């Protein structure tokens, strides 16, 4: 059936992203298994 | 465009 | 004569009746025996080898040419039997109807134009995507849109066909039928009318401009995504044709706003699906390179498919040498991403930075100024690179660097881990030989 409005998620602007400068710490057994 | 060094 | 031909199911006798076309023509349409003959021609329609025959296309086209009134029962028959046949059989039927249009002329062809194709596309607009026949309908319509370039004048008859039905399909409030309308529209562009003047040419191209502007300003995300992929195909195909002000305005609109659409991630992945096939544009490489560092944050997305496609363009850009990727993206942000990456993504990053990490032509001095670097400045990315390098390349390349190193010292744990990764590399390369 034509002309049925459904959920239209509108355009929203923002950051899905994070940039942590932690400097300016690894483990072997987790990769080994 | 390939190697950084 | 035809009866034993259909009982034997032999194409040679059908080709014989193709050669005596006028003898078949002499039978009256009002005959019920001609109706039984028509049912046996539907039995020919069932036969797949007849569809493979190009002479099959010939006699089926002249069966369409023979009786104008029989075409509506043909339309009903092909309405009844779309579900049975396969995708290659669908494009075969589409070839039959293309040649059927081509051979047809006159009032029968006008009735076919007012009968067959518009009803099929009207259905394909209005059929649910749940129906598998809907897939067949828009794939044969896409075949027709591909064949419109082959023959001239096809564009005009599809314009005069689509003058009623494209325009309200553009503003179809239902998202699915407008999505199908956009799917046909993005391959429909450009649309031409031969008799119209240059004012009307500029007016219709500006009409298409505002139409694609509104269609990319759609509120639904999937209609937006289809519009993105369509204008990507448009800007790939005919970027020389559009005025540069329109081109700059549309690229600024699809770059400044669209990259940060937090509502949906896969629409940005659809932009990512678009980005390799615009990179063929040779003249606009500085113009796109202006907006290339705008996407540095997109490494930090939480969507897997987004980052997979993202590194696919990183590989594509390093293949085409459009821009310096280290200028585009920081290395340390990439490295902590590797520390937080997944397996196929890290495979693509190993293929991406393998030129930076391990050189094959450069000598042992370059091998060691990269070995000391990749040992010291990061460690887990080095072990992932060790894990994926022998998958990517030959084990002789592993063994030569092992012998170079054999011919961080503060930590006993570091030298123990280096011995462990050497044993891991030996176990990896032992299985090859």
């Amino acid at each position: 059936d034509p002309f049925d409005s459904l959920e239209s998620k509108p355009f929203k602007k923002g950051r899905p992203y994070s940039v942590p400068p932690c400097v300016e710490l690894q483990d072997f057994h987790q990769w080994y298994l | 465009h390939d190697d950084f060094f | 004569l035809l009866r034993r031909s259909l009982e034997t199911k032999t194409g040679a006798d059908v080709c014989r009746l193709w050669r005596i076309h006028q003898a078949l023509y002499c039978f009256d349409y009002d005959l019920e025996e001609s109706g039984e003959i028509k049912d046996m021609l539907l039995e020919c329609f069932i036969n797949i080898n007849y569809i493979k025959k190009e002479e099959g296309r010939r006699f089926l086209s002249c069966l369409f040419n023979w009786n104008i009134n029989f075409i509506k029962m043909i339309h009903g028959t092909i309405k009844n039997q779309l579900q049975g046949l396969q995708k290659s059989l669908m494009v075969y039927i589409a070839e039959i109807y293309f040649r059927a249009w081509k051979k047809a002329s006159g009032k029968i062809l006008e009735a076919i134009e007012n009968d067959c194709i518009q009803d099929f596309m009207f259905h394909g607009i209005h059929l649910p995507r749940r129906s598998p026949v809907h897939s067949k309908v828009r794939e044969v319509l896409s075949y027709f849109h591909h064949q419109k370039k082959v023959r001239q004048g096809v564009e005009e008859m599809l314009y005069r066909l689509y003058k009623p039905i494209l325009w309200r399909g553009l503003k179809a409030r239902n998202s699915e039928v407008r999505s199908n309308a956009a799917l046909l529209f993005v391959e429909a562009f450009p649309i031409r009318d031969p008799n119209l003047h240059a004012i009307e040419m500029d007016s219709e191209i500006q009409k298409q401009f505002e139409e694609l502007y509104s269609l990319l300003e759609d509120p639904y995300p999937m209609v937006r995504s289809t519009g993105i992929l369509g204008v990507c195909k448009i800007t790939s195909k005919y970027w020389e044709m559009m005025p540069p002000t329109i081109l700059i305005d549309l690229l600024k609109k699809v770059t400044g706003e669209l990259a940060f659409d937090t509502s949906s991630a896969d629409v940005r992945c659809s932009v990512f699906k678009c980005l390799p096939m615009i990179l063929d544009n040779k003249l606009s490489h500085p113009l796109l390179e202006q907006l290339l560092p705008a996407l540095r944050y997109s490494l930090h997305d939480n969507s897997e498919k987004v980052r997979v496609a993202f590194v696919d363009m990183l590989l594509k850009i390093k293949a085409v040498r459009a821009a310096k990727f280290w200028k585009i993206c920081p290395m340390e942000h990439i490295l902590v991403r590797l520390e937080t990456d997944s397996r196929p993504v890290s495979r693509r990053l190993v293929s991406l930075i393998f030129n930076s990490f391990l050189p094959v032509n450069q000598p042992e001095e370059v091998w060691c100024e990269r070995c000391v670097t990749l040992v010291q400045m990061n460690h887990a990315a080095a072990r992932r690179f060790y894990q994926y390098a022998h998958e990517h390349t030959a084990c002789t390349n592993i063994a030569k660097l092992i012998h170079v190193i054999r011919h961080s010292v503060n930590d006993v744990a570091c030298m123990a881990g280096l011995l462990e990764i050497i044993v891991i590399l030996w176990k990896s390369i032992d299985r090859s030989m």
